[PDB]
C-alpha cells in the first residue's frame, strides 16, 4: 500500500547495482562498485541482511550508496552447462545385456531417492555414488546407462579431462564450482567418464603442470572426499582405462561401487541387432546370424553404424527397406573401415 | 508479508 | 425398454411410474442385458435396479450396484417407513456380509462401503432411528464418521469390547481427537474427578500386575503430585494397604532421585567452596535456589542457609528456605513440620520478609494437601492479613493450592478476595493476575462468573481485562477462545494470552493468526505478541522461533529484546544447537547497560542444557571459563556477580530432568505466573520469578 509508494522515491529513479565487499556488525556494510567505492549504509528495509554474504549483488542509491534491497542474478555459465535437459528417451531397456551389470548400479542410483524405504530403515546408506569402465572404445556405452538415469532425479554431466587443464589454472576452481552448485540444486548427479588428466599429455595453450593438473586431480579428491560435504550430488565415473587411474581416489570414494563392462556375447550381440533394427525396415533375406558370427567384438553402435550406412545406400536406392546384399556391402565399408586403419 | 511491512515501516528512522 | 440398444434416457426414476405392475417381473429379465458385454445401457439399468434389490433388501447387490451410480442411492424411494425399514435391514444386513470369513479381511474409506453408509447415514443421523451399522459393523474409518457434532466431554465412553478391539479403538479413537480440544490424555486435566478414569485407569492394566510395571510404576513415582496416587490409590486393587509403599511418593522420589544420582550429577565441593570463600555476592538475588536444587537433601548447608537468613537482607532468604524445604522434601515429606514456622515467626510487612517462608509450604507441597498442609495454609495466611496484604504475598499462595488439586473444595479465593478493598489498579495488575487465576483450573463456568460479579460489582476497568482471562483461562483450548478475542481491546492483552493458551493442539494452525494479530495489530502490542511462544511452540521451536526473533533480537528495544529473549526462553531451551553458541558471540559485546544484556547473553546460556551433567556429561570447564571471562567487566556491575550464579541456577541445579516439563502435557505453574510480571521488570520482581 503507503509503504511501496514510499520506499520507492527513496530508491527511485536510478540505482547503481553494487556489490558487498563485507558486512560491518553496526548494520553498515562496507560495499564496492566500479571502481574503488567502499562505504557504510545501515539500512533495515527489504533484509534478508543475514542471507545476503559477501560477493554478491546489493542495490545501491544513488544517494548515497545506499541498498534498498538485493538482486541475485543467475545466469552464469556453469548453470547453463548443466540442463536442458534432455528427459532423453533412451530407457535402459532399450539396451540388452547387461541386466546383471546394470541392476546393481541401477539399484544404486535408485535406492537412495525413490523406492527408500529399505535403504532407509536398513541403516546402511552407501549414497557415495560408483563407477564405471570398460574396453575399448566404450562407456558412452554406459552412457546407455547413465541415459536412463537421466530419466529420473537431477543431472549434469561434466565429461572429459579438456574441462580441467584448458588454461592455466585456478586449478579445481571449475571443478568447486561444479560441486558446489550440484550441492546447491541437491538431490543431483554429476556423471564423469573418460578421466585422461593423467592419459592427456599436452597443456592447451601456455599452461603447466603436469602436477599441478596431477593437484588438482587431488583436490578432485579432497572435494569428493570430503572435508566437509554430505550433499548429494552423487558422482558416476567412467572411463577406457583403469591403469592410469590413481588409488588415491578409491578409497575415500568410489570405495563401494565399481562396475566392469564386458564385450556382448552371442545373444547379447544379436540382441542388440534386433534393438536397431527394430525401426528399420530390412528385407526378407536379411540374417543376423552371420552377422553376429562374422564381426569380433562389437558393442552396440558398431552394428548401429552399419544399419546407418545400411540405410543411407538404401537412400542411395530410395529404398525404404534395406536389402541384405547392400547389408553385407555396406556392412563391408564397416568391416573394410576398420581394416583399414 | 507482515515482517516485510514492519521490515519497510523503518525506512523512516533509517532515512 | 432397459435394453433397447437406444442409448436413449432414461432408466432412472421411471421405476415409480409403474411399480407394482413391474415388481410381477424379476431381475430374470435383467441379467441378460447387464452380464452380456458389448450391450446399451450397462450400468444405467442398475439405477432401476438398486431399487429393485433394495426394496427386496438384498445387500451387497445395492452395493454392488451403487458402485458407479455414487448419486442416486442418496435420494431414493418419501415416506420414511420403508427407508428406515430396508434402512436397518440392509443395515443389519451388509455387515452380515462384512468380515464372513470370519476375523477380517476387512472392507473391501472406499466409495463403495463407506460413502454409502455415509451417503445413507445422511438420512439415518437426519431425523429417525439411530445406532446404525457403526456400532453393527465395526469399522473405525466410518466411526470416525459417526459422530456428528456434539459436546465430546461424554463421548468418553463406548461400546466395550475385547481388549483386543479396544487398543485399536482407542488408537483410532486417539488419532482421532487429536486435532479436537478434548484428548484421552485428559485424564490428567479433567476434572472429571469422578472415580471412573482412575477405575478405567488402573482397568486398563488389570489385570496383569508382572509387565503392570510400565504405567504403573513410573506412575507413581513420576508423579509429584498425591491426587493421582491417591483418586488411583483407591482405584489400584493391587493387594492390599501395601501398595501405600509405592504410593506418597516417599520411595517413589528416593529411587527415581538416585537414579538421578545414576545418571547425574552435579558438582558440590569445588564450586560452592571456592564461592564460599568469596563470602557474599552482592545480588542478594540468585545463590539461594543454588543450594536450593542441589542440596537436596544435606543438612549442613541448611543451617548456612537458614542461620544466614536470619540477617533477613532483602528477599535473599528466598532460594535458600527454599532449600530448606526443598532438601528434606526432595523424596519426602518433608520439613513441612518446621517449613511454615518461619512464617509467623517472622505481620511480615511484606514478601521479602515473612512471605519468603510463606511461599515456603505452599511450593514445596508439591502433593500436600495430604490433607493437613491445606489447613494449615489456609490457617496461616488466614492469621496474617492486613500485613500480608493483598499485593505482595497474594501473588504466591494459591500456588501452594492450585497446584495440587484444581476441584479442591476449599476456597481460598474468596477469603483472599476480601483484601481487595485497597482500590490500588498497579499492584493488582501481576497480583490479581495470577492471583485470581492461582486458586483452581475449575471447570464449571460458574465461577468466573461469580468472581466477575462480586469482584468487578461494577467493574475495575483493569482486572476485568485479567479475568476474561481466566475465564478463558479455565476452560483449555475449546475453541471458544478465537470467538473470546472478537473484544480485542485497545488494552489487548486479551488476545496474547487468549492465544496463547487458548489453543493447545498438536499442530499449530495459530501463525495465520499468531501473525495477523502481529500485523494487524497496534502499535507496542508487538511488544506482547512474542510471549505467545510459550505453549505452541513445544512441537518445533528450531525453525520459527530463532527465525522470527533472530530479527527481534537485535532490535535496540531493550523490551522486545527481554521479552524476545524470553519468547525463546525455557522452550528454546529443549534441546541445544551451534546456532545458539555461535549466537552467544557478539550478544555479549555490546556495549549496552541495563540487565537487559546479560539476561539475553545469560538466560541465552542456559538454553545449551537443562538439569544435565556435570559428570557425566558435559565439561562444566568451558562454562567456568565463559562466565569467568564475560565477568572481567564493568567491573562490579554487580548484575555479572549475579550472571554467574544464573547460569548455573538451571546449570548446576540438576537432580530434576525436564522434560519437558511436561512429557505428559501438563504445564508448570510456577513458570507462566512468574515469566508474566517482569515484561515489565523493575525491582524484585525478577527475584520473585527466581524462585525458579
Ligand atoms: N551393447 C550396447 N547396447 C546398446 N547400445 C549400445 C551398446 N554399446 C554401445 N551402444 C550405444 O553406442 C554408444 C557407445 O558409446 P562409445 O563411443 O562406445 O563410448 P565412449 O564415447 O565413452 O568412448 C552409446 O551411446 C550407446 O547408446
Amino acid at each position: 500500500e503507503e509503504e511501496r509508494s514510499k520506499v520507492d522515491d527513496l530508491r527511485g529513479t536510478p540505482m547503481s547495482v553494487g556489490t558487498l565487499e563485507e558486512i560491518i556488525d553496526d548494520n553498515h556494510a562496507i560495499v564496492s562498485t566500479s571502481v574503488g567505492s567502499e562505504h557504510y549504509v545501515s539500512i533495515l528495509s527489504f533484509v534478508d541482511k543475514d542471507l545476503l554474504e559477501p560477493g554478491c549483488s546489493v542495490l545501491l542509491n544513488h544517494k548515497v550508496h545506499a541498498v534498498i534491497g538485493v538482486l541475485m542474478d543467475d545466469t552464469d555459465p556453469l548453470v547453463t552447462v548443466m540442463k536442458v535437459e534432455k528427459a532423453p528417451q533412451e530407457t535402459y531397456a532399450d539396451i540388452g545385456g547387461l541386466d546383471n551389470q546394470i541392476q546393481e548400479i541401477k539399484e544404486s542410483v535408485e535406492l537412495p531417492l525413490t523406492h527408500p524405504e529399505y535403504y532407509e530403515e536398513m541403516g546402511i546408506k552407501p549414497p557415495k555414488g560408483v563407477i564405471l569402465y570398460g574396453p575399448p572404445g566404450t562407456g558412452k556405452t554406459l552412457l546407455a546407462k547413465a541415459v536412463a538415469n537421466q530419466t529420473s532425479a537431477t543431472f549434469l554431466r561434466v565429461v572429459g579431462s579438456e574441462l580441467i587443464q584448458k588454461y592455466l589454472g585456478d586449478g579445481p576452481k571449475l571443478v568447486r564450482e561444479l560441486f558446489r552448485v550440484a550441492e546447491e540444486h541437491a538431490p543431483s548427479i554429476v556423471f564423469i567418464d573418460e578421466i585422461d588428466a593423467i592419459g592427456t599429455k599436452r597443456y592447451d595453450s601456455n599452461s603447466g603442470g603436469e602436477r599441478e593438473i596431477q593437484r588438482t586431480m587431488l583436490e578432485l579428491l579432497n572435494q569428493l572426499d570430503g572435508f566437509d560435504s554430505r550433499g548429494d550430488v552423487k558422482v558416476i565415473m567412467a572411463t577406457n582405462r583403469i591403469e592410469t587411474l590413481d588409488p588415491a581416489l578409491i578409497r575415500p570414494g568410489r570405495i563401494d561401487r565399481k562396475i566392469e563392462f564386458p564385450l556382448p556375447d552371442e545373444k547379447t550381440k544379436k540382441r542388440i541387432f534386433q534393438i536397431h533394427t527394430s525401426r528399420m525396415t530390412l528385407a526378407d533375406d536379411v540374417t543376423l546370424d552371420d552377422l553376429i558370427m562374422a564381426k569380433d567384438d562389437l558393442s552396440g553402435a558398431d552394428i548401429k553404424a552399419i544399419c546407418t550406412e545400411a540405410g543411407l545406400m538404401a537412400l542411395r536406392e530410395r529404398r525404404m527397406k534395406v536389402t541384405n546384399e547392400d547389408f553385407k556391402k555396406s556392412k563391408e565399408n564397416v568391416l573394410y573401415k576398420k581394416q583399414e586403419g | 508479508a507482515p515482517p516485510a511491512l514492519w521490515d519497510l515501516a523503518a525506512d523512516k528512522q533509517t532515512l | 425398454m432397459s435394453g433397447e440398444v437406444a442409448k436413449e434416457w432414461q432408466e432412472l426414476d421411471d421405476a415409480e411410474k409403474v411399480q407394482r405392475e413391474p415388481l410381477l417381473t424379476l431381475v430374470k429379465e435383467i441379467v441378460p442385458y447387464n452380464m452380456a458385454h458389448n450391450a446399451e445401457h450397462e450400468a444405467c439399468d442398475l439405477l432401476m435396479e438398486i431399487e429393485q434389490v433394495d426394496m427386496l433388501e438384498k445387500d451387497i447387490d445395492e452395493n454392488a450396484y451403487a458402485k458407479v451410480c455414487l448419486y442416486l442411492t442418496s435420494c431414493v424411494n418419501y415416506v420414511p417407513e420403508p427407508e428406515n425399514s430396508a434402512l436397518l435391514r440392509c443395515a443389519l444386513g451388509v455387515f452380515r456380509k462384512f468380515s464372513r470369513f470370519p476375523e477380517a479381511l476387512r472392507l473391501a474409506l472406499m466409495l463403495n462401503d463407506m460413502e454409502l453408509v455415509e451417503d445413507i447415514f445422511t438420512s439415518c443421523k437426519d431425523v429417525v432411528v439411530q445406532k446404525q451399522m457403526a456400532f453393527m459393523l465395526g469399522r473405525h474409518g466410518v466411526f470416525l464418521e459417526l459422530s456428528e457434532d456434539v459436546e465430546e466431554y461424554e463421548d468418553l465412553t463406548e461400546i466395550m469390547s475385547n481388549v483386543q478391539l479396544n487398543s485399536n479403538f482407542l488408537a483410532l479413537a486417539r488419532e482421532l481427537d487429536i486435532m479436537e480440544p478434548k484428548v484421552p490424555d485428559d485424564i490428567y486435566k479433567t476434572h472429571l474427578e469422578n472415580n471412573r478414569f482412575g477405575g478405567s485407569g488402573s482397568q486398563v492394566d488389570s489385570a496383569r500386575m508382572n509387565l503392570a510395571s510400565s504405567f504403573v510404576n513410573g506412575f507413581v513415582n513420576a508423579a509429584f503430585g498425591q491426587d493421582k496416587l491417591l483418586t488411583d490409590d483407591g482405584n489400584k486393587w493391587l493387594y492390599k494397604n501395601k501398595d501405600h509403599g509405592m504410593l506418597s511418593a516417599a520411595a517413589s522420589l528416593g529411587m527415581i532421585l538416585l537414579w538421578d544420582v545414576d545418571g547425574g550429577l552435579t558438582q558440590i565441593d569445588k564450586y560452592l567452596y571456592s564461592s564460599e570463600d568469596y563470602i557474599k555476592s552482592g545480588a542478594l538475588l540468585a545463590c539461594g535456589i543454588v543450594n536450593s536444587g542441589v542440596r537436596n537433601e544435606c543438612d549442613p548447608a541448611l543451617a548456612l542457609l537458614s542461620d544466614y537468613v536470619l540477617h533477613n537482607s532483602n528477599t535473599m532468604r528466598l532460594g535458600s528456605i527454599f532449600g530448606l524445604g526443598l532438601a528434606y522434601a526432595g523424596s519426602n515429606r518433608e520439613d513441612v513440620l518446621t517449613l511454615l514456622l518461619p512464617v509467623m515467626g517472622d505481620s511480615k510487612s511484606s514478601m521479602e520478609v515473612a512471605g519468603v517462608t510463606a511461599l515456603a509450604c505452599g511450593m514445596i507441597a508439591v502433593g500436600s494437601c495430604n490433607g493437613d498442609v491445606t489447613s494449615t495454609i489456609l490457617q496461616t495466611i488466614m492469621e496474617k492479613s492486613e500485613t500480608e496484604l493483598k499485593d505482595t504475598y497474594a501473588r504466591w499462595l494459591p500456588l501452594g493450592l492450585g497446584l495440587n488439586h484444581l476441584g479442591k473444595g476449599e476456597a481460598i479465593e474468596a477469603i483472599l478476595a476480601a483484601l481487595e478493598v485497597v482500590s490500588e489498579p498497579f499492584r493488582s495488575f501481576a497480583n490479581t493476575l495470577v492471583d485470581v487465576c492461582a486458586y483452581a483450573g475449575s471447570g464449571n463456568v460458574l465461577k468466573v462468573q461469580q468472581l466477575l460479579h462480586i469482584c468487578s460489582e461494577h467493574f475495575d476497568s483493569k482486572e476485568k481485562e485479567e479475568d476474561k482471562d481466566k475465564k478463558e483461562k479455565k476452560d483449555k483450548d475449546k475453541k471458544e477462545a478465537p470467538a473470546d478475542m472478537g473484544a480485542h481491546q485497545g488494552v489487548a492483552v486479551l488476545g496474547i494470552a487468549l492465544i496463547a493458551m487458548g489453543e493447545e493442539i498438536g499442530a499449530e494452525m495459530a501463525l495465520r493468526t499468531f501473525g495477523h494479530l502481529l500485523r494487524y495489530g497496534e502499535p507496542t502490542l508487538r511488544r506482547a505478541v512474542p510471549l505467545a511462544l510459550a505453549l505452541i511452540s513445544v512441537s518445533n521451536p528450531r525453525l520459527n522461533i530463532l527465525d522470527t526473533l533472530s530479527k527481534f533480537s537485535h532490535d535496540a528495544d531493550p523490551e522486545v529484546s527481554y521479552n524476545s529473549i524470553f519468547a525463546m526462553g525455557m522452550v528454546g531451551s529443549g534441546t541445544n544447537n551451534a546456532r545458539l553458541a555461535a549466537m552467544l558471540r557478539q550478544l555479549a559485546q555490546y556495549h549496552a547497560k541495563d540487565p537487559n544484556n546479560l539476561f539475553m547473553v545469560r538466560l541465552a546460556q542456559g538454553l545449551t542444557h537443562l538439569g544435565k551433567g556435570t559428570l557425566t556429561l558435559c565439561p562444566y570447564h568451558s562454562d567456568r571459563q565463559l562466565m569467568s571471562q564475560v565477568a572481567v567487566a564493568g567491573l562490579l556491575t554487580v548484575l555479572v556477580s549475579f550472571l554467574d550464579v544464573r547460569n548455573i541456577i538451571l546449570g548446576k541445579s540438576h537432580y530434576v530432568l525436564y522434560g519437558l516439563v511436561a512429557a505428559m502435557q501438563p504445564r508448570m505453574l510456577v513458570t507462566f505466573d512468574e515469566e508474566l510480571r517482569p515484561l515489565p521488570v523493575s525491582v524484585r520482581v525478577g527475584q520473585a520469578v527466581d524462585v525458579v
